[PDB]
């Protein structure tokens, strides 16, 4: 396929996935590992 | 009883010279008590010695040192005669505790140079707590039982201060002086032989590692120094005195109060001296003691 | 805050950890060797007596353990894990694919700070040995200190303990500022 | 695995006895052992723990002076001795081994046990519903049973556990921590709960689900079992 | 739009291990993690309470690989010694105990992953790899193709495919039911250290020994390459996160990176460890990172 629906589609994966990654928004310290 | 205050010039610089030992022995080792602590990576068997010692060296610098200023400086002890037994008592077993420490670092030292693969089994933490506990023993039943009992003063009373008020002082007489020569000399002998025994193992490295008188001097020299700091320390600090003390109790008792005070300061002061040389002369505590200053 | 078997899953822990001191105790008294040379080297390993071999010998109340592979294969990645050791006994028996393999091990990245032992397994036999300290002495030098020898015997158990004796002696002085 | 006993039999009030539980087949060294007393006529009681190592010794309030429990790892057998033997002691005792870690399932082995017969503190308490529930084979079953404090850890575990004992056999583990099943035991078995009021329910019934069905708690150490719903087939 | 800076606190410190550790792998659950020590040390963590439930003792000393098993019932080893190791945690003792001893590779072993709880991918010095079947040992599947020996594998979520990365500066992608290779990336100039596959499964990074990490699809050719002229050293270990975005790598000058998956830049640095960076995972929830060194300590970072 092309290069660029490849990228397109590593990018709306990446976008649409992203609100529920721990390490991008910081969960609120519901932290297993709080202090 | 209204001693001779004898009180000195305006040339009072002594509490500058005096009160910077204290100062040093008590900041420069409680900072070194913690870097044995805090840290994971030294407790190693032979760390725990200079920790005992550091806390026996921070106990003359926190409860003798400030008040043996004041009655040198001042000549009159001001803090009341029921102290005199306990002050007499404090420095006679902590000095010589740091000594028979001492000893014991120089036992650990030579083992660990002239036998280098058996080491870790030959001496483990019970070896390091098997030392500390003899130490302390040492230093606790001759400074009780030779001066707490009062059993050195058995004749001798013509020094005009021991039979005053507000005069405190430790007059050895004729008979325990022997023992307390002994004491102090028991542990030099051994110490000077195997730091004699280092030296020499460590010249015979050096003249095996090159292969010139050029290069070997540069060895012989790195490794004579850091040996010699330490011999010089210990002697010039520890030797004025017992030297006094064997000649004043065969000897009529001849030696002027205004001296004496300068010269038990002398063993005194060894106590300043002992964490810098054993704690900070190396990288690795140089790095902890660093941290520690900083936030971390 | 804990219950009752949170109290024992932290007895359990500290159970462990009285182990692994007691195993570690045990670890630190013991000096891990590393054997390496070419095919025709004849090594030794059955004298002092599957990807690799292990060799335990004791010598005067010490214990040591030879690691040899004989089943790998390039030693650029397998090399790594071999750091941790005391010493190397390099075995010789030719001559300038042993030397290019000497001179290889000791510039080695990983391999810094880690003495060799060399083997050779009257005019004659010094200039293979000057040879090979040609380059023990072109590169590191305050760390590798290399120890040459002339071997075939029944004393290569003392050699070794010789040696391994002088490299943390020398450590050890070298720790203290003595050296 | 296999434990057995030795000991038991009949003494004089207030006299002494030595009773050895022995084991076989696992490694003894790892587990920690709890000793279960059960009288005749009523259910099962606790009386004495010994943890791994012998590092924490636990004793039930009503001997914490009487017995006392230890054990020889190289021998891989355990024993308690009992003095002064009072009226209440006439029983049968088993050795249960526990075992603690993230995952674990402790009480998952019951011995035999021996029987012992005698001439002549605020803890959780958990009851029953119904002490005798007959039911219909091949139908489901609702048994219940209420805590005098919710069981609930901050952590999230709440330390329920289940115990069946057939006609003859000693107890065995059937759910534990509420959610868990146990390896030996089916599906048909499963267990809920909110903190205070748990559920046991079976969905089929078979010729050998006949027997008494005991609850447990592990929150507060002192624990009590409870005299449990005999199910009549 | 950007991320920006990302900032990691060390949470646990999880001190114990004898000596240096090169392998570790995360539970299923999230909760416990497995780590491997040159010492002959198996250690099982729980990570929230930073205990220690299992202290498995190995055979040989020198172990390169560790895996755990998705049911978390079984965990498997290997190293210098040619054999794989699997060891059963759930039987009816207390102890852990070898359940079976697959030997049937002649270099070295470098990698191991579980596909189910009867099969193993195997990857190891000899320039092959190979699947296995653990009750009735045999090697059913053996790739051929590679040059140089192998240093890392991983599977796909789907466990349809495993690209597989030698030291000839070639990732191999495999096909698990036919067993032959399938398609070849050559976009580096030296030898492969690490390999990851993206989680949406069509697309991978490769850490290399030239200081370039490269993003790989499976287009067939490199979308982008992550390097700095600060950074000289090699790469040992590199892993993606949950959704994607972040791109973690390992350093051999102790210093840990971190790395935008789509513009490509620098959004934090890991520092903290002793030592060089052996292993680095990434939990299944995303929640945590955890970190291994040559210094013997783990960490974990959130």
């Amino acid at each position: 396929i092309k290069v660029s629906k490849a990228a397109a589609d590593l990018m709306a994966y990446c976008e649409a996935h992203a609100k529920e990654d721990p390490l991008l928004t910081p969960v609120p310290a519901e932290n297993p590992f709080r202090e | 009883c209204i001693k001779s205050s004898y009180a000195p010039w305006p040339r009072a610089i002594l509490y500058g010279v005096l009160g910077l030992g204290a100062l040093l022995a008590v900041f420069g080792n409680l900072l070194v008590i913690i870097a044995i602590l805090h840290f994971k990576q030294l407790h190693t068997p032979t760390n725990f010695l200079v920790a005992s010692l550091a806390c026996a060296d921070f106990l003359v610098g926190v409860t003798v040192m400030p008040f043996s200023t004041v009655r040198s400086v001042e000549s009159c002890w001001y803090f009341g005669e029921s102290y005199c037994k306990f002050h007499t008592c404090f420095d006679t077993s902590f000095c010589f505790a740091s000594l028979f420490h001492l000893c014991c670092i120089s036992i650990d030292r030579y083992i660990a140079v002239t036998d280098p693969l058996t080491y870790p089994t030959k001496f483990t933490v019970s070896v390091s707590g098997l030392c500390i506990a003899l130490s302390w023993f040492f230093s606790v039943t001759y400074s009780f039982s030779i001066f707490y009992t009062g059993a050195n003063e058995e004749g001798i009373e013509e020094l005009v201060a021991l039979t005053c008020v507000g005069g405190c002082q430790a007059p050895l007489n004729q008979n325990w002086v022997l023992l307390c020569f002994l004491l102090f000399f028991l542990p030099t002998v051994v110490m000077v032989f195997l730091y004699g025994r280092i030296f020499l193992v460590a010249k015979y490295q050096a003249r095996k590692i090159e292969g010139y008188k050029e290069r070997v001097a540069k060895r012989e020299r790195k490794a004579a120094k850091t040996l010699g700091i330490a011999m010089a320390a210990f002697l010039v600090s520890w030797l004025p005195y017992i030297i006094d003390a064997v000649i004043d109790a065969y000897m009529n008792f001849i030696t002027p109060a205004y001296v004496y005070e300068i010269l038990v300061w002398c063993v005194y002061y060894n106590s300043a001296m002992n964490p810098l040389i054993y704690a900070f002369f190396y990288p690795w505590f140089r790095k902890a003691i660093k941290l520690i200053v900083s936030g971390k | 805050t804990l219950s009752a078997e949170d109290k024992a899953a932290v007895e359990r822990s500290k159970m462990i950890e009285k182990q692994l001191q007691k195993d570690k105790q045990v670890y630190r008294a013991t000096h891990r060797l590393l054997l390496l040379g070419a095919d025709n080297s004849g090594k030794i390993v059955k004298q002092m007596r599957s990807g690799i071999f292990e060799t335990k010998f004791q010598v005067d109340k010490v214990n040591f353990h030879m690691f040899d592979v004989g089943a790998q294969r390039e030693r650029r990645k397998w090399i790594q894990c071999f750091n941790d050791v005391t010493a190397i006994i390099f075995v010789v028996d030719r001559l300038q694919e042993a030397l290019n393999d000497f001179k290889s091990i000791w510039n080695n990245r990983w391999l810094r700070t880690i003495s060799v032992i060399l083997f050779l397994n009257t005019r004659a036999k010094y200039f293979i040995r000057d040879e090979f300290l040609r380059i023990s002495t072109a590169s590191g030098d305050g760390r590798h200190y290399c120890y040459p020898h002339f071997t075939c015997d029944t004393e290569n158990a003392r050699r070794i303990f010789n040696d391994c004796r002088d490299i943390i002696q020398r450590m050890h002085l070298r720790q203290y500022e003595l050296l | 695995v296999q434990l057995v006993e030795s000991g038991g039999g009949l003494v004089q009030p207030g006299g002494s006895r030595k009773l050895s539980c022995s084991a076989s087949g696992f490694a003894f060294s790892s587990f920690g052992m709890h000793w279960v007393r059960q009288a005749p006529e009523k259910g099962l009681e606790w009386v004495a723990y010994i943890s791994s190592g012998s590092g924490t010794i636990y004793y039930a309030d009503t001997v914490k002076g009487r017995f006392t429990i230890s054990r020889d790892d190289p021998k891989n057998t355990l024993f308690l001795q009992m003095t002064s033997l009072r009226s209440e002691d006439t029983a049968m005792y088993y050795c249960v081994r526990s075992i603690y870690y993230y995952g674990s399932s402790p009480f998952d082995f019951w011995g035999q046990g021996t029987t012992l017969t005698v001439s002549a503190s605020a803890d959780i308490v958990m009851t029953q519903a119904t002490s005798s529930v007959p039911v219909t084979p091949g139908e489901s079953v609702s048994i219940s049973c209420r805590s005098s404090k919710s069981l609930l850890h901050s952590n999230g575990n709440t330390y329920l556990y289940w115990f069946l004992q057939r006609p003859g056999q000693s107890p065995q583990l059937l759910i534990y921590r509420m959610s868990n099943l146990a390896s030996g035991v089916p599906d048909r078995f499963s267990g809920s709960g909110s903190g205070t009021a748990f559920t046991l329910t079976i969905s089929r019934l078979e010729a050998e689900d006949v027997g008494v069905y005991y609850c447990m708690q592990h929150l507060e150490y002192p624990l009590t079992f409870g005299a449990g719903t005999k199910l009549e087939l | 739009d950007p991320v920006g800076r990302i900032q990691m606190r060390t949470r646990r410190t999880l001190r114990g291990h004898l000596a240096k550790i090169y392998a570790m792998h995360w539970g299923t659950d999230s909760r416990l993690l497995v780590s491997a020590s040159q010492d002959g040390k198996l250690i099982i963590w729980d990570s929230y309470t930073t205990n220690k439930v299992h202290a498995i003792p190995l055979r040989s000393s020198w172990v390169m690989t560790c895996a755990y098993a998705p049911s978390g019932n079984y965990v498997a080893c290997g190293g210098l010694d040619n054999i794989c190791s699997i060891y059963n945690l759930k039987t009816r003792e207390g102890n852990v105990r070898v359940s079976r001893e697959l030997a049937g590779h002649t270099g070295y072993l470098s990698c191991c992953r579980f596909l189910d709880d009867n099969q193993i991918v195997t990857s190891s010095g000899d320039t092959t790899c190979a699947l296995w079947d653990i009750e009735t040992g045999q090697q059913t599947t053996t790739f051929t193709g590679h040059t140089g020996d192998v240093m890392s594998l991983s599977l796909a979520p789907d466990t349809r495919l495993f690209v597989s990365g030698a030291c000839d500066a070639s990732a191999k992608l495999w096909d698990v039911r036919e067993g032959m290779c399938r398609q070849t990336f050559t976009g580096h100039e030296s030898d492969i250290n690490a390999i990851c596959f993206f989680p949406n499964g069509n697309a991978f990074a490769t850490g290399s020994d030239d200081a370039t990490c490269r993003l790989f699809d499976l287009a067939d050719q490199e979308l982008m390459t992550y390097s700095h002229d600060n950074i000289i050293c090699g790469i040992t270990s590199v892993s993606f996160s949950k959704s994607g975005r972040l791109l973690l790598a390992g350093y051999d000058d102790f210093n840990c990176n971190v790395w935008d998956a789509l513009k490509a830049d620098r959004a934090g640095v890991l520092a903290g460890h002793d030592n060089r960076v052996s292993c680095l995972g990434v939990t299944d929830d995303g929640m945590a990172v955890a970190t291994g060194s040559w210094d013997s300590f783990l960490k974990i970072w959130n």
